[PDB]
């Protein structure tokens, strides 16, 4: 059936993009976070102790 | 970038699991943009200086928001059916209460490392006791509430 065959087409192609984004923007937004709590935690620690 | 959009940069501040995510990257940006030592490299200095003022009072909004009694609140309402996004919600309603303000109070350090915590302020700091205008000042009391608020938050994040 023409009907299901596009259908299912249509499916793969929503499974590839839905990958693609999820996989992009979950990466992305951690590596930023992570970077910036562990600066922050660094620079902070070492201020402190040469400070002292 | 943040001030070409202060319409909207100030309509997001003042305003759900999107929602809590978009207050997440806006302070994960300001905090690593919202540097004075931009400032300086009048009418662009207010400007700044303005708009900081504005995450300032803004991001201890959300303290009394999710650091009070309003937390129970915003977790029992997405009960009714609280699926793994409600759960998420919450997680992001975490990573802002601790990205925001871990960003901003990052800032407040390194403000205060550069400028030796305002080695002048020799004048007193203690006395011995709205849309945005042309000009406002502000307030320093409110470094104590962030204090209080701060170490009040600890023991709550703990």
């Amino acid at each position: 059936f023409l009907k299901n065959e596009k259908d299912n087409a249509l499916l793969s192609a929503i499974e590839e993009s839905r990958k693609r984004t999820f996989v992009m923007a979950e990466e992305y937004h951690r590596e930023s976070m992570l970077v910036e709590w562990e600066q922050v935690k660094q620079r902070v620690l070492h201020t402190l102790l040469a400070s002292g | 970038f943040l001030v070409a959009h202060s319409d909207t940069i100030q309509a997001i501040l003042r305003s759900s699991l999107g929602s809590l995510q978009e207050l997440a990257l806006l302070t994960g940006i300001i905090s690593k943009a919202a540097l004075p030592g931009v400032l300086n490299e009048d009418g662009s200095m207010m400007e700044l200086q303005g708009h900081i003022g504005r995450f300032q009072r803004q991001c201890l909004a959300l303290l009394n928001r999710f650091g009070g009694s309003d937390r129970l609140r915003q977790l029992s309402l997405q009960d009714d059916s609280s699926r793994l996004d409600g759960v998420s919600k919450k997680d992001d309603m975490e990573l802002a209460m601790q990205q925001i303000c871990s960003n901003v109070m990052e800032y407040c350090q390194a403000l205060m490392i550069q400028n030796s915590p305002s080695f002048q302020q020799t004048v007193c700091l203690f006395t011995p006791s709205s849309i945005l205008p042309s000009w406002r000042l502000p307030s320093l009391g409110v470094v104590i509430h962030l204090l209080k608020q701060s170490a009040n938050n600890f023991f709550t994040y703990y």
